[PDB]
């Protein structure tokens, strides 16, 4: 469960005007290039934060 | 789309230390006699301030 | 030629009076003072929207979104951008002031 731009206690007390829940599923060697900053098979051509 | 929070009263005419829809800051809050338009949410100062 | 000259010199005072009436560029000199203190000013304060590399240029909004372990780096971004921007304006109050 990591948080980018805020922190997840924090999360309760922002208000927000869209949520989006962006749902797919890759393998667990992947999930690290589910990120801003990452390159790879999946943040390049796949699936981009 | 806010949190679990609960909201409380609103106190005119005093310092008090606010969040509205997780905007904070310290300030008093006063009836405005500025001409919002129906789509408009808050308004900014020079400094981008509230 | 007394009554001449005293007639000339009310003349004259006549005339100063007709040329600052006319026109406010007679007194640009301090005009200039008044302008270029503001614009001072109004650069400094502008500066406060600026990010500096922050997420937010808003302190409250960096406080409200962040644990202090990641809310100390935005906000060190912030003071470093402040800090400079004070440093820039004194030093030109300090050689405008000379």
């Amino acid at each position: 469960f990591k948080c980018y731009g805020v922190s997840p206690t924090k999360l309760n007390d922002l208000c927000f005007t869209n949520v989006y829940a962006d749902s797919f599923v890759i393998r667990g060697d992947e999930v690290r290039q589910i990120a801003p900053g990452q390159t790879g098979k999946i943040a390049d051509y796949n699936y981009k934060l | 789309v806010c949190g679990p929070k609960k909201s409380t009263n609103l106190v005119k005419n005093k310092c008090v230390n606010f969040n509205f829809n997780g905007l904070t800051g310290t300030g008093v809050l006063t009836e405005s006699n500025k001409k919002f338009l129906p789509f408009q949410q808050f308004g900014r100062d020079i400094a981008d301030t509230t | 030629n007394q009554k001449l000259i005293a007639n000339q010199f009310n003349s004259a005072i006549g005339k100063i009076q007709d040329s600052l009436s006319s026109t406010a560029s007679a007194l640009g000199k301090l005009q200039d003072v008044v302008n270029q203190n503001a614009q001072a000013l109004n650069t400094l304060v502008k500066q406060l929207s600026s990010n500096f590399g922050a997420i937010s240029s808003v302190l409250n909004d960096i406080l409200s979104r962040l644990d202090p372990p990641e809310a100390e780096v935005q906000i060190d971004r912030l003071i470093t951008g402040r800090l400079q921007s004070l440093q820039t304006y004194v030093t030109q109050q300090l050689i405008r002031a000379a």
